[PDB]
């Protein structure tokens, strides 16, 4: 896989997440004494690419 | 000495042993949608020791319901290698002749 | 106090830069094939 | 840790089978019933729970696994595969095959009843238990065997794999063939 | 005998065509109810053989109609609806039959390799020698 | 066979490059207090005997887009975002200051 | 022995979608 | 040799078919909560290995399980709903198989090229000595 | 050629099987003592060499 | 004599393979504002010339960048902006670029054919006589 | 002695096609992701070597592998991925290895018409003085 | 090999194959 | 050997070891 | 004395890239 | 001889 | 000659005095 | 010539020679 | 063969043929 | 004079009952004329 | 004979010409209502003979119009309207005219390369003997 | 000929 590919499918598998945080929050809308989930995204490692080490 | 046997090498049954093996993977190529039929592969040193067979490929898939054996990516590879090496072999039995030749005639 | 600072990613920024990388990448590889197509054309010099 | 009833909930099937896999848990509960197979590869399980039951087959391949105490029913197989078990215990009830292979187990209970296959391969265990019965096939392949004992059962085939037999049972029927 | 090639390999198109115009009866025949022949029509499968026993080539040995229900759809006023308004259709999968059509197009074309690959070996062979 | 071919090849693996430090700036939209990285290209001459026709480019990341991101009232109180310009010092995992 | 059935989607399938005849499915096994 | 090409991109477009027909099996079953051999269906992987055994040909040694939690859903009225009524479905990726089929195609299609260029290889060094 | 072509039509197939257990369900809201029908999916492994 | 051919065409072969490496480093630094030492790209051109006063051979005489403006583009934010917020970059134009791609491998390829035409004039003139 | 062309031809035909079946392993191993962080498949190249103390044969020097990081993607599904999710690719980049795929054709098709061509000069010499 | 590789079981349940 | 947790084809006995998978 | 090195794309680019190996280049 | 194949010929 | 045309040689520059000053 | 051609810089950036 | 193939049929009904 | 005629593709390949051809040149099939 | 097959082939070539014409104009005048001959334009169709009693040449023998109705349509403000208020278009079928365009196009071709063929048999055996 | 053959000429 071309790298690139990659590092747009974990913002494509964040968002999912997200998403589905965003869904269980919205079902518990009348639950008593329920409190809200938001998820937090930061990002990955970064690598030197045109350096051997 | 001095006897075709000799003069030719094995060249001479290399030739029909690669004429073997590009039909059986043509009849493999031609079979692969009939269900139940089983690829067949065509052992080379038997053919040598034949010289001097037509064995079952077992798959790396399992089948999908027909039975059928046949790995149409598998046999395209070995066909078009056969074939190379088919032109090889008459290169090298035809030269055989024309040194033959040279050698006789002087010219 | 009370709030959250997001990412500053200019999303149409990105994208536009996207097609023009893009276009210069496949400029570039018709390069790539226009110079073996050279090459393979001055070979018959040595084919006497 | 240790695992919970809310978090065994989270690693099972539709048909009841617990997945452990590269988990992080460290003990079971006392009287575990399974309802399927059972599966703790890659797990730093050192010990099974006393009175643990599988209602399928137990999958411990390439993992921590060290100890099982006795009394515990199995009804599929047992793969410690690659795990740390260096004695089986006795009154195991089995109810598939016993795969070994590649364990630092030395001892094996005496009289023991395989209803599958044994393997021993490639493990220092020094010799086989007295009235051994297999009823599939032993593979002692690679092992430190080298003398059988007086009387042993095996219904399948035997195969060597390598190390050599000097002593042979007395008392021997096979159902198979022996290979080297 | 690379002229058998081209026996296995046209005996091979030949079953791949047929099978082709049998999809093609299939997909304009997913919607008849009525027929000359007073039957509802089946879809259609050629029965494709092998001889094994070197060369074998594939044979078509006849088309057999598939074995599913006719659907039947309530149609209580079609005029050719039974005592309970139901008139029966095709069993006509179409997902089935582009998977079909795009078999029996590549397995067509791949045939074509071989002959036209077998062909060259042919011509190869007589400059041996000369 | 050319050192066009090479010089092309140079060209097209370097866009490769800069479409995927692109890639990481969309990946990271919703990341909070993510600075984007800026992508550019630079144009180093090969420099020796002959006429100077060869020219390679190389992809850099010359900064980042320091301006304020898109701020979210959650109305928290351990949620703080800075006002214009600055920083927050933390320390990682590996006990070195770095500014967040 | 002669081994024949019907190719392509039909056959791909497992054998509880009863497309393939009964005889015919007989049929991929061997014949004489 | 240049044959040795052949055995190795030979091994990759069987490597990369084998990628496919997971593939293929793992979107088929993202919605079966039910499976013969009582085993909810997990999501497989095919791992590739290099067998180096110059030329080092790829090889499949094995699919493997996703180590994912399996996605539980509550559905009491179910009969294959537990106790506390939840059925689990497979943890199958959509986004994943998607990213794998394009790859596995790209992967294939580029394989494919590498024996094509051997091959002219090959054929000229046979018009040397004629 | 592949058998994923197959592997995913037989999966294809079974969708449009179950689409039509769903419409039987939706045309069935107005009739009078209707029990609903339960669709799902088996998944069946081909068990052998490979 | 023909071999004096030789050398106009090799010459204009090496004269065309100049302006094809020119065309390859405008297509690849289209899109720098940066340089290696400090100033900004401009498009590059070979200058071919013939010595007139037989045969007159075509030499390149050196390179010379395009007179057109630098587009400058408002990118006010970026590091090497200026007190206007501008950034220059490349005056290479796309359109002109490729019509010189396809106009020396053209030019290219038939050099090629007249000095292989021209190889065989010579053989002919040696087989005179006998 | 007689034949010093053909050993520098064939020397050539020898080490360029070992570049080509270095190219193919890293094509086909580029997705092997294998197991661990140091046993990762790394892309291979082939050192050619001239040793000159007439005709300078090539000789190839082993194979070194690239020094490249690999590529690190994140999959905490894998499971021989790691503590952090990561799984290390192979440092195979596509675009250098189809680059050294047309390089190595051409060059090794090239060494062919010399020692094609070399053969022809010994058989004229042959002809010498009838 | 020199005999037929046995068909693919493809059982609605394993139990019954 | 190499993949630690490699599937089986053959279908499931419970008393034979399947010898499909390398179970070294 | 010889003269060895990587041929190919892995050699024909700038040395900023660092992908030949330091003891090979 | 497929058992059961259908015809050529006007039933 | 040809009047503008480039150079194959590194630019001499300012910082350095080593380039502003050598001819 | 009889002095080997020099070799080829492409220095990333000019001031760092 | 030695005798012309027939022309198919494709009638309305199968009974006026 | 024994010839074999009639219009060529797709009006002939449809079956008889479409009736685009004209009677008289489908006539012309048989061998007739 | 192959010169014969030249007269057969090429007989084709012009016959299939004629029917790609005939198309042209039934596309071109699948929407005029008007004519210059006073009769509204019908979907004329080529006439293919072979005088069958060797080698059989293909000629048209004339063009005829099909013997579909033409298309009435409601125009009753329209200046060339009946009494009833309808006007008439030719009888020509979009689906129809698309597979003649195949056809003929394929035919077309497919005779190319059988007079193609024959030429190089023809040359082979003006070498024989020598 | 045909008899529904075509005129080229005008009518």
């Amino acid at each position: 896989m071309h790298p690139a590919l990659w590092v747009s499918k974990t913002g494509l598998d964040a968002q999912q997440t997200n998403i589905a945080t965003i869904s269980n929050n919205l079902a518990n809308a009348s639950t008593v004494g329920y409190k809200k989930s938001r998820a937090v995204f930061e990002d990955l490692f970064y690598q030197n690419i045109n350096q051997p080490g | 000495a001095i006897s075709f046997d000799n003069a030719l090498g094995i060249h001479q049954h290399t030739v029909g042993v690669r004429e073997r093996n590009a039909e059986v993977i043509s009849t493999n190529i031609a079979q692969a949608n009939t269900p139940g039929y089983k690829a067949r592969g065509l052992d080379f040193a038997k053919e040598l020791q034949a010289a001097t067979d037509k064995l079952y490929r077992l798959p790396t898939q399992p089948d999908t319901g027909d039975g059928n054996t046949v790995d149409l990516d598998l046999e395209r590879n070995l066909f078009m290698q056969n074939q190379i090496r088919h032109q090889a072999s008459l290169d090298f039995l035809g030269s055989k002749f024309k040194n033959l030749t040279k050698a006789i005639k002087g010219e | 106090t009370g709030a959250i600072e997001g990412s500053n990613v200019n999303a149409v920024g990105e994208m536009t830069a996207l097609i023009d990388l893009q276009r210069q990448f496949e400029m570039q590889v018709k390069m790539m094939s226009t110079a073996e197509e050279m090459d393979k054309s001055s070979d018959s010099l040595l084919r006497m | 840790y240790e695992l919970d009833y809310y978090s065994k909930f989270g690693h099972t099937d539709n048909y009841g089978n617990l997945d452990l896999r590269n988990k992080p848990y460290t003990q079971l509960p006392s009287g575990f019933v399974v309802k399927g197979n059972l599966n703790i590869s890659q797990t730093p399980i050192k010990k099974l729970p006393k009175g643990l039951d599988v209602g399928g087959s137990l999958e411990a391949t390439n993992s921590a696994l060290k100890t099982i105490r006795s009394g515990t029913k199995i009804k599929g197989y047992a793969n410690l595969l690659g795990s740390k078990i260096e004695s089986w215990p006795r009154g195991i009830k089995l109810g598939g095959y016993l795969n070994l292979t590649d364990t630092p187990l030395k001892t094996l209970p005496a009289k023991l009843r395989v209803k599958g296959d044994l393997s021993v391969i490639r493990t220092p265990i020094s010799a086989l238990p007295e009235g051994l019965v297999v009823d599939g096939n032993l593979y002692i392949g690679g092992s430190a065997l080298q003398v059988f004992p007086d009387t042993m059962t095996v219904k399948g085939n035997i195969f060597l794999g390598g190390n050599k037999i000097t002593k042979w049972p007395s008392n021997l029927t096979l159902g198979g063939a022996v290979a080297p | 005998s690379l002229f058998n090639v081209f026996n296995v390999t046209g005996s091979a198109m030949s079953a791949e065509s047929v099978r082709l115009n049998t999809t093609s009866s299939n997909l304009a025949n997913a919607d008849s109810v009525s027929s000359s022949a007073k039957d509802t029509y089946k879809a259609r499968h050629a029965v494709f053989g092998a001889e094994l026993s070197d060369t074998v080539p594939v044979k078509v040995m006849g088309i057999v109609e598939s074995d599913k229900p006719l659907s039947a759809e309530y149609n209580p006023d079609h005029p050719l609806a039974n005592e309970e308004g139901y008139i029966y259709k095709p069993n006509v999968n179409v997902m089935e039959e582009m998977a079909n059509m795009i078999s029996a197009s590549r397995a067509y074309q791949t045939n074509v390799q071989v002959a036209d690959s077998s062909k060259q070996m042919l011509l190869r062979t007589l400059q041996m020698g000369q | 066979m050319d050192r066009a071919l090479f010089l092309a090849m140079s060209g097209a693996k370097q866009n490769m490059q800069a479409l995927q430090l692109r890639a990481n700036n969309l990946a990271n939209v919703s990341t909070t207090g993510f600075r984007a990285d800026l992508a550019q290209a630079r144009s180093m001459q090969a420099y020796g005997e002959g006429h100077p026709s060869r020219v390679f480019s190389m992809t850099e990341r010359p900064g980042h887009n320091f301006a304020q991101g898109s701020v979210i009232t959650t109305g928290r109180d351990l949620d703080v975002t800075i006002e214009g310009s600055g920083w927050i010092s933390v320390l990682d995992h590996t006990g070195k200051e770095g500014l967040t | 022995n002669m081994v024949a059935g019907i190719p392509g989607a039909l056959s791909n399938q497992p054998p509880a979608d009863a497309s393939i005849p009964q005889d015919v499915a007989q049929m991929k096994d061997g014949s004489v």
